[PDB]
DNA sequence: ATCAATATCCACCTGCAGATTCTACCAAAAGTGTATTTGGAAACTGCTCCATCAAAAGGCATGTTCAGCTGAATTCAGCTGAACATGCCTTTTGATGGAGCAGTTTCCAAATACACTTTTGGTAGAATCTGCAGGTGGATATTGAT
DNA sequence: ATCAATATCCACCTGCAGATTCTACCAAAAGTGTATTTGGAAACTGCTCCATCAAAAGGCATGTTCAGCTGAATTCAGCTGAACATGCCTTTTGATGGAGCAGTTTCCAAATACACTTTTGGTAGAATCTGCAGGTGGATATTGAT
């Protein structure tokens, strides 16, 4: 029959859909061939990693379904996600919920 | 007029991590954009190196020192892991 | 239709109020509510600037979401939500 | 009574409140109506997609969220406990945004 | 015997070195510095005396703009000393930590 | 060997950049800083070095990851 | 020449080469290497006019790193598109805050 | 082999100020100068093109994007010279 | 505000070596001549998606008292960090050399790009589902007055 | 130390608007059999780059002193937060009309590919030259005393 590619690195993500957007992306000249897995694979673990995380959420909430708000709190209480998106906003996420200490009563 | 997404592959990875969990529309939204910056920021990252270094072609390796320099802490550690799996998978058979 | 005019006061107080709550601010002096209209302006003329220089660019005479999305990527306003 | 709460009682709940939840806090009439305004006197006689302009409320609205947090983090700063213009322009320019 | 009141040279200081525009660090230490960490990288590694100038160039630059941020914090607190508060105020305000 | 960068050295960093006066602490904490930031300039440049196949530090690796880094030089390579 | 079919000082066809090796997009409009070139130009003519009077000012006659840096963070435009570059060898601006100053 | 921007940055040093030449240190950040704004226009160019489906990096892209990379006055003077530029090439 | 006695900048002048600038020439491009492929401009034109109005309702925005307690102006003083003149050692620096090593080449075997042809996996509808938004109330704190 | 007076909580409820499935076409992966190049793998110069070696000279580290800056405690003029009431205008639902995206078609005017042909732009000497860098002599800026 016929191997999709991203069956051969076993993969969910779609490597050639990854390979495709590389070469017509203008990246480069020539793409690899391993570089199209590769990437779709960082993609799919990174994907993967924040789903979790909000799942979770989701679960804290008492509520089956993943709304924006859980990921924003996926990202934001994971040191390194909240990282690598610092310069990102997530339309309805929302903040924190955190209060300067100095401003509680006493 | 068909336009595509990463949706059913998001999709596919959700209910591998939490098989009783669903995930909402505006949310499979956040998920699309995620997915696509990192995309963009990555292979756009391995643009550079290759230039840098006087390469006509960009292989699977740029893509991981790319990843090195883009991504932060263990979640690049786990990250590059993955990826040499998958494509030492792949090659293979 | 009618003409647009002073609507930056449409911003009313106490929704400033609100979104400084959000924020986290306990105590709002007086002046603030007028310096934050201004430094909202100055925001919103930037950015809708590029992103309708990105509608005529594009030769089109409305002003899609991507437009929007384009434009806060390159005050680095990064968003996601809205067109991939 | 009549029955008061004691000043700042209510301040600190509206704050809990407004961060425990998501919906956009400026009245969206007026922010769409600004967005043409402003969008107007630059070129005549655009369209809006009904998405662009959430798209940019969501942006603002979340901008001033977080220029909101630096500017107190700045007012703690200097002993005080309420934001001013003082506070909200040194932020902006550690930020640069004018230096 | 004549003394100078105090910061009275604090600001003759300040006049000169912005007057000036050479690297204030002292040479050697740096670049002793530079592979020292460097080295926790990478192992029997070799710098270009220039890349050196460039690590040398770049951090000076960040501190003397670290520092004018850092002013501009302690002013703002009625002070004028910049201490390890206002130091990270600019920085938790710029966006590093 | 941090503490190469003497303290009265970092004073004139301190002038240049407009500062009167100094607590005693800064010292410690102006270098812990300045650590980080070497530490993570020069990372992102050997890595580069080490992509690069080679074993010597350039001009430009430095100039490479400063640029990653948000912090732009001019004068060194281009 | 290209270059001086447009009367420009900056070479024309380094920058055609420089696009389409670029990586940029696909083909190159024969405008674009032009224009470019010209706006090259322009840029690094306005930096030195401003950096001419700042060596003049100096009593020297030979432009250093400092005589750009003045020209540059004093011209509000200039240092709004470079402020996120720094120059090698270029200190500050002379700026004291008037609440250290004596009285 | 190993080229530079030098003689360009020197002729036009010339014309706005004959008496006056140029540090070599100086000459450096000036190449690195021209280099930069170089990548960041063609990069805003580039952008342009993908952007709207196009697939090719017309005069229009560079100078539109200039549009976006350029401040104030800057920018309309800049767009200009460009505009210049390209009406003489093109004639003869 | 002056008077004088330190210590300081700061112009004025000025001489040669590290540089800047100017030459004198070779490959590497940049520019032509011809001959090919194409992108995406112009002219329909189908048809969502956007602009505007209405209407009734209730959800806030305004504006006004009142006063709690926050910001700001004082006052006082312990003590930290600037100014110094001292004494000493680690940076400066000046070659000098041998060699680790960026870089050149010169093949070529392996890995890409191509050009078609089947063969799916994905995208865009309708058909069915079912979390959960919006109310409802008792149970608990959490406040603020006595 | 008590109690109302409210606001926050939390589980039960129940129709429905936002997923979750269910189903067909078709653009884009996949499979093949050529037609290139790309990027190391030995082979080897010339750099630059460590490292040793050897003296002064600032430049750094000390240890003395105390001027004046940062903090803590009061005080109070009054600014801003909490209510309440008044009634304006933002919502919410629905409907049309059609301006103007977008999807096709059709094709010139424009960009790309080789094979050569011309000059220019980068090097490494060869010929100047501007400051670096000292060194006084003259207000300048300070600091302490009447
Ligand atoms: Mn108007």
């Amino acid at each position: 029959k016929a191997k999709t590619r991203s069956s051969r690195a076993g993969l969910q993500f779609p490597v050639g859909r990854v390979h495709r957007l590389l070469r017509k992306g203008n990246y480069s000249e020539r793409v690899g061939a391993g570089a199209p897995v590769y990437l779709a694979a960082v993609l799919e673990y990174l994907t993967a990693e924040i789903l979790e995380l909000a799942g979770n959420a989701a679960r804290d909430n008492k509520k089956t379904r993943i709304i924006p708000r859980h990921l924003q709190l996926a990202i934001r209480n994971d040191e390194e996600l909240n990282k690598l998106l610092g310069r990102v906003t997530i339309a309805q996420g929302g903040v924190l919920p955190n209060i300067q200490a100095v401003l509680l009563p006493k | 007029s068909r336009k595509e997404s990463y949706s059913i592959y998001v999709y596919k990875v959700l209910k591998q991590v939490h098989p009783d969990t669903g995930i909402s529309s505006k949310a499979m939204g956040i998920m699309n954009s995620f997915v696509n910056d990192i995309f963009e920021r990555i292979a756009g990252e391995a643009s550079r190196l290759a230039h840098y270094n006087k390469r006509s072609t960009i292989t699977s390796r740029e893509i991981q020192t790319a990843v090195r320099l883009l991504l932060p802490g263990e979640l690049a550690k786990h990250a590059v892991s993955e990826g040499t799996k998958a494509v030492t998978k792949y090659t293979s058979a | 239709r009618k003409v647009l005019r002073d609507n930056i006061q449409g911003i009313t107080k106490p929704a400033i109020r609100r979104l400084a709550r959000r924020g986290g601010v306990k105590r709002i002096s007086g002046l603030i509510y007028e310096e934050t209209r201004g430094v909202l302006k100055v925001f919103l003329e930037n950015v809708i600037r590029d992103a309708v220089t990105y509608t005529e660019h594009a030769k089109r005479k409305t002003v899609t979401a991507m437009d929007v999305v384009y434009a806060l990527k390159r005050q680095g306003r990064t968003l996601y939500g809205f067109g991939g | 009574k009549p029955h008061r709460y004691r000043p700042g009682t209510v301040a600190l709940r509206e704050i809990r409140r407004y961060q425990k939840s998501t919906e956009l806090l400026i009245r969206k009439l007026p922010f769409q109506r600004l967005v043409r305004e402003i969008a107007q006197d630059f070129k005549t006689d655009l369209r809006f997609q009904s998405s662009a302009v959430m798209a940019l409320q969501e942006a603002c609205e979340a901008y001033l969220v977080g220029l909101f947090e630096d500017t107190n983090l700045c007012a703690i700063h200097a002993k005080r406990v309420t934001i001013m213009p003082k506070d909200i322009q040194l932020a902006r320019r550690i930020r640069g945004e004018r230096a």
